[PDB]
RNA sequence: ACGUACGACCAUACCCAGUGGAAAGCACGGCAUCCCGUCCGCUCUGCCCUAGUUAAGCCACUGAGGGCCCGGUUAGUAGUUGGGUCGGUGACGACCAGCGAAUCCCGGGUGUUGUACGU
RNA sequence: GUCCUAAGGGGGGCUCAUGGAGAACAGAAAUCUCCAGUAGAACAAAAGGGUAAAAGUCCCCUUGAUUUUGAUUUUCAGUGU
């Protein structure tokens, strides 16, 4: 049974710009991620109330962030048409920016973890162009 | 009253429509009994939060004279008054004191039976927590009397004690200790003052089935001497004052769900 | 096992002092064994608290909000005695009696604010108090004084005290004035 | 003349037993407790924090007329059974500590026959409120960085309902009115205490194994007292009643009322003080 | 039981004082002299009562003063006794452990004359106390200093004899 | 519009209710969706008139925030 | 039984001095980078719990001088209300009752107790 | 005749009058240090039991000088938002 939220729990500063985007972590409420305005994504520990991670490299506002099913990466979409992949648990980038995109990429979506096959994980992002 | 802390003071003490919470001054005479030091302790500990004590010796018979008790109930505010005494025709008496226009409204003494006084810290449960009212119930024959005598005065007065302070709403966690009164009428009666504490048990019915513990203090008293107000300082003391928000109701005139007056013709 | 009593007179109830009365008799035993004397007046307990939780439960409107489950209590109806009497009005003073009979309306707080607009300055100002309109000038730097004024003027005093004269006069004749109502008002 | 004499004692009051041991504050104490802006005949708790030399207490209290009751209580001491055995009485510690009561207190009540009158009158549209409590904090100080805030962003996070601000933890700056974040995180996993022994170990080696020679002995780095204050935050949320024994010595309890009454000095009766009266005269006299 | 490491005399404060008596540019040049004397920001005293013989009112800064502790407390207590010869008399100690004195001119223990500032003199006090004077002056269980834990005036007297290698008259 | 509070000139223009420069009037804020710290809607608000609806035609304000 | 943290009575607990304290806990203590505050890191605040030490705080016991707290005695007595009820024209003198002291004196004592965690 | 970012409110810290012993001028009376100090000072009222980690005294913040709403109470309204 989920019982209705009725108080602040944490009210956490960091970012400049107005926030965009946020989702928990599959895995638990302790990890939230929020793509903000500011050209960054940020991870934070909801258990203290305190920031864990600032995910760095967009040159646009990060219009999604999404977590995977199993939880084991960070994607983020941003207006600068870039894609980016990041590790949750260590805050670094994996592999390169995703390019290929006209216009601004507004929408993410992970394929299911059932249906990942040739030992990689895919990807959709929806794009403005 | 040149400050405005004096300013406070003086509107606190001022008369009011609807009033303060009464105030109850724990007092004792030049011999005290220890038993009757403990009954004071215990109904303080009933009462803390709207109670001060005294700590010295007064030289007063209260019911010789009262301009004492008058001059006590002026300077401390206090409506409500315990005295102790003891004595050889009565060895513990506590005179329940109650005031009105700082003059005394009425008085009656209560003996206490000391072989079965028992105190609270003789019982060995949980205790009422600090500014928690208890229920009050009122048992017996003694209480429905056509006309007005100690008996129900004592209730008048343990009604006004054990009070507290009036609320429109209470949580259903605060309905955990009740203070039960009993007296039947008739060589003496004995009027019987027992505090219990309450349990819940599941009965299969949606109303909790009750279940009661001693929680103390233990008293038995046999109501003695007797003093009646005035007539006109009881219409006076009786006269209830009416809430600014409580309406007058004017004839064909209403209000609706909404708020809008509505007018009646005929 | 139940959780509702019989006796032969039903209980009454007050529940705006969370109180019941029980008008029958407690068959006390005529003995002198403490604890089932204990015991009968624990089970009188005990139906009194049942049948007032009872009640509680079943006449009073229960709503549930962030502070706890609350019932809400009718207004008490036991009469119980006041402490002071019921305040009453008081009595009219010499200006409230002749307001009354001359139709003289009380100003509005919109017109007795302690504020006022001067236009030499270009500025708001506090018509009295601490450096209200009724002392202006006492600071001043340059303050043009009559010939025949400061002839007539007593030595030693000067200009700069003349508002504040004027001030403890009034305040002197209001003084005065309220001291002789509160007089009246003792006699009466 | 004699100021203390016969009148001077006679006419003196003394004041509370407490206050005169120095340990209360009842001027706090009963707009603490007697004080409610509701009157709603509700009971009423309050975390008690409290700080000694070498451990921090934090208790939750409710007031009786008779003395107070504990309905939980933790010890900064219990740490070394989730890990931490150094610096007890530091502000990371005092956070542990009331994460560790708040988690005592949500196992004690279910939140993590008899029954209530709450759950007997609970209505269709009744949600579950949180548990609530005010903080007591004695005569300590209450300033910005005060480890007493510590404990209660401790036993909040925990799931203890605290009214608090947030302008007396550490990092926050006054003139901007804001929080630093950053440094709270660094307190509360205990970065400061981490950065003083790398500032010790480049300026003043001696000191650093004067002030941290357990730290050393024990094989604690500065680098892992995050992830070490972070692992005993994941076991006080797994297990927050997990039981610690000491090292110091275990007896039952008549074995110590043996071993107390063994060096207990006895009261002289009254037969033992007349022959002392006597023996005193006999010696006046020669 | 006096062999305890825990009783130990030692120097809580010395106190600096200079009370010119009239304020202004006096009393701003001793209190330059407090600063340049100790390294530290002095404290203005104000009388207390109104004694038209002394020339002072009520609330009006007449004197200044400094409070030293520490190993500074004992580098300026050490010129005070230089400048003293290290003789004092057995008036200037206390019952309760306490000494002090006083010097005429600030020039000679150590600081290089200034026309602008002038000739100022001090009275140096000095309080000894224990380990285990935090008792009696904590905010939380503040109690009193035992009878045996006080300092007396043999033992200070001694103590400055074993210390200072002084004389006393 | 809910009240006129303060025109300028005269207390018996704001009595009057007299819509003119510099009038502060009391409106309806309801649409403008404001919500107060304590989670109140607020629904009336205070607006100074800034234009000269004798010559406009009209009542043009600004809300005071 | 001892210790600590909150307490209830608020001197039987207070004022002065001496003696002792196993275990643990308190406490004295060490250092001022960070939080914080002072004339002074004295106080407050932070960090250390390692090392010294029971010297002081704290606890127990003792000792005088005071003070304070109980019970009896005073004593149903002074005193105060009552033609109350008997005489006295009346005022009053006894008696009958109702309320009802205090001083002095004697004897005892110099803290009990709740919750929680430990030794 | 002068001076004041007014009073008030909230929070925090400290303990006062006095006595004893000491400190160049300083000497009954200047300032500073310790000890003892049931308040014997100060602030209000007229205690026959006001106030001591305060109701006293100093710091920080507000100073916005009389807020808004009300179908409710009382009075009034030929100018009844």
């Amino acid at each position: 049974k989920v019982h209705a939220v009725s108080r602040l729990a944490h009210r956490i500063p960091g970012h400049g710009q107005p926030i965009l985007s946020c989702q928990f972590s599959p895995v638990s409420s302790s990890r939230l991620a929020t793509g903000s305005g500011d050209n960054t994504a940020r991870i934070w520990d909801t258990d203290s109330g305190t920031p864990k991670f600032t995910l760095k490299g967009h040159t646009g506002w990060v219009l999604g962030v999404s977590w995977s099913p199993d939880g084991k990466y960070l994607a983020t979409c941003s207006m600068d048409t870039t894609v980016r992949v990041w590790d949750p648990e260590s805050g670094k980038q994996v592999n390169q920016e995703f390019r290929g995109h006209a216009k601004w990429v507004l929408a993410l979506a992970w394929q299911p973890y059932h249906l990942w096959r040739d030992g990689t994980a895919r990807l959709a992002s929806a794009s403005k162009d | 009253p040149r400050n405005a802390r004096s300013k406070r003071a003086l509107e606190k003490r001022a008369p009011k429509i609807v009033e303060n919470p009464k105030t109850c001054l724990f007092l004792r005479g030049t011999t005290c009994s220890q038993i009757t030091q403990d009954a004071m302790n215990d109904l303080y500990a009933m009462r803390q939060v709207h109670a001060k004590r005294f700590h010295k010796k007064n030289a007063i018979h209260p019911f010789e004279d009262a301009t004492s008790l008058c001059f006590f109930s002026e300077k401390n505010d206090c409506s409500l008054m315990v005295f102790g005494s003891s004595n050889k025709k009565r060895p513990h008496t506590l005179t329940f004191v109650r005031m009105f226009d700082y003059k005394v409204l009425d008085m009656l003494e209560f003996y206490l039976d000391p072989d079965t006084y028992r105190s609270i810290s003789q019982f060995k449960t949980s205790k009422i927590p600090i500014g928690m009212r208890p229920m009050m119930v009122f048992a017996g024959t003694a209480f429905e009397s056509p006309v007005p005598n100690a008996f129900t005065m004592a209730k008048s007065m343990l009604i006004d004690f054990f009070r507290g302070e009036p609320s429109d709403k209470i949580d259903v966690e605060g309905l955990r200790f009740v203070v039960v009164v009993t007296a039947d009428e008739p060589q003496k009666p004995i009027l019987r003052l027992r505090v219990y504490g309450i349990r819940t048990k599941r009965s299969g019915t949606r109303l909790p089935r009750v279940e009661v513990e001693e929680h103390g203090p233990r008293m038995d008293f046999r109501l003695g001497r007797m003093r009646e107000p005035d007539p006109a300082m009881l219409k006076e003391a009786m006269k209830k004052a009416k809430t600014p928000q409580e309406e007058r109701t004017k004839k064909n005139i209403s209000m609706d769900l909404l708020g809008d007056k509505i007018g009646r013709i005929h | 096992l139940p959780v509702t009593v019989e006796k032969p007179t039903p209980y009454t109830f007050d529940l705006g002092l969370l109180l019941a009365n029980d008008p029958n008799p407690v068959n006390v035993p005529k003995t002198t064994d403490t604890q089932v004397l204990e015991q009968h007046l624990a089970s009188v307990a005990r139906d009194g608290a049942q049948v007032l939780i009872n009640q509680l439960l079943t006449t009073t409107t229960i709503t549930a909000t962030k502070d706890g489950v609350l019932l809400t209590l009718p207004p008490p109806t036991t009469p119980l005695p006041r402490e002071k009497p019921v305040p009453q009005p008081k009595p009219e003073t010499k200006w409230q009696a002749f307001a009354r009979r001359r139709g003289i309306k009380p100003k509005t707080r919109e017109q007795r604010r302690n504020l006022q607009y001067n236009p030499t300055t270009g500025q708001w100002e506090r018509k009295w108090g601490y450096k209200g309109a009724n002392k202006r000038g006492e600071t001043d730097p340059i303050i043009e004084v009559s010939a025949a004024k400061e002839a007539m003027r007593p030595e030693g005093t000067s200009v700069r005290g003349d508002k504040r004269r004027e001030i403890r006069a009034r305040v002197k004749k209001n003084q005065k004035q309220m001291l002789r109502n509160q007089r009246i008002a003792a006699e009466k | 003349k004699l100021v203390k004499n016969s009148a001077y004692y006679s006419r003196f009051q003394t004041k509370f037993k407490r206050r005169r041991q120095g340990k209360t504050d009842y001027y706090a104490r009963k707009r603490l407790i007697t004080q409610a802006k509701n009157k709603y005949n509700a009971p009423k708790y309050r975390l008690v924090v409290r700080f000694t030399n070498r451990d921090i207490i934090t208790q939750m209290v409710t007031s009786e007329i008779n003395g107070d009751k504990i309905f939980a209580a933790a010890y900064s001491h219990e740490l070394r059974a989730y890990g931490i055995n150094h610096g007890l009485t530091n502000w990371a510690a005092a956070y542990a500590t009331g994460l560790l009561l708040a988690r005592r207190v949500l196992a004690k009540l279910g939140l993590d026959g008899e029954y209530t009158l709450t759950e007997a009158a609970e209505t269709e549209d009744g949600e579950r409120r949180p548990f609530k409590a005010i903080l007591d904090v004695g005569l300590a100080r209450t300033s910005t960085g005060a480890r007493v805030f510590g404990v209660m962003k401790g036993a909040s996070d925990g799931g203890i309902f605290i009214p608090h601000s947030e302008n007396r933890f550490p990092g926050y700056d006054i003139e901007t009115e804001e929080l630093d974040t950053e440094v709270l995180k660094k307190y509360i996993y205990g970065g400061h205490v981490a950065e003083y022994m790398e500032t010790l170990a480049d300026d003043d080696e001696e000191r650093y194994k004067s002030q941290f020679v357990k730290y050393i002995e024990d094989d604690v780095e500065a680098d892992s007292l995050e992830e070490l204050y972070a692992e005993a935050h994941k076991q006080i949320r797994a297990d927050p009643f997990r039981k610690y024994v000491s090292d110091a010595p275990k007896k039952s309890k008549e074995e110590w009322k043996a071993e107390s009454l063994k060096y207990k000095k006895a009261k002289l009766s009254r037969e033992e003080r007349k022959a002392r009266v006597e023996a005193k005269i006999k010696q006046l006299l020669a | 039981k006096a062999q305890n490491p825990m009783r130990e005399l030692r120097i809580q404060k010395l106190v600096l004082n200079i009370s010119v008596g009239e304020s202004g540019d006096r009393l701003t040049r001793a209190a330059k002299v407090l600063e340049q004397l100790s390294g530290q920001t002095p404290v203005y005293s104000k009388a207390r009562y109104t004694v038209r013989q002394f020339g002072i009112r009520r609330n009006e800064k007449i004197a200044v003063h400094v409070t030293v502790r520490g190993p500074k407390a004992e580098e300026i207590l050490e010129r005070g006794l230089k400048v003293k010869e290290y003789e004092l008399r057995r008036r200037n100690f206390s019952e309760t452990g306490n000494f002090g004195f006083g010097i005429s001119e600030h020039i000679d223990l150590g600081i290089k004359y200034d026309p602008s500032i002038g000739i100022y003199g001090m009275d140096f006090y000095c309080c000894m106390t224990r380990p285990g004077e935090r008792v009696a002056k904590r905010r939380r269980c503040k109690s009193r200093i035992g009878a045996s834990h006080r300092i007396t005036r043999e033992e200070t007297i001694r103590w400055f004899k074993q210390r200072f290698d002084g004389i006393v008259r | 519009i809910l009240s006129v509070k303060k025109n300028p000139s005269n207390p018996l223009y704001t009595q009057l209710g007299v819509l003119t420069k510099g009038t502060i009037i009391e409106v309806n804020v309801s649409d403008l969706g404001i919500v107060t710290a304590s989670g109140k809607i607020a629904w009336g608000r205070y607006a100074q008139i800034t234009n000269n609806p004798e010559n406009d035609g009209c009542v043009n304000a600004v809300l005071l925030v």
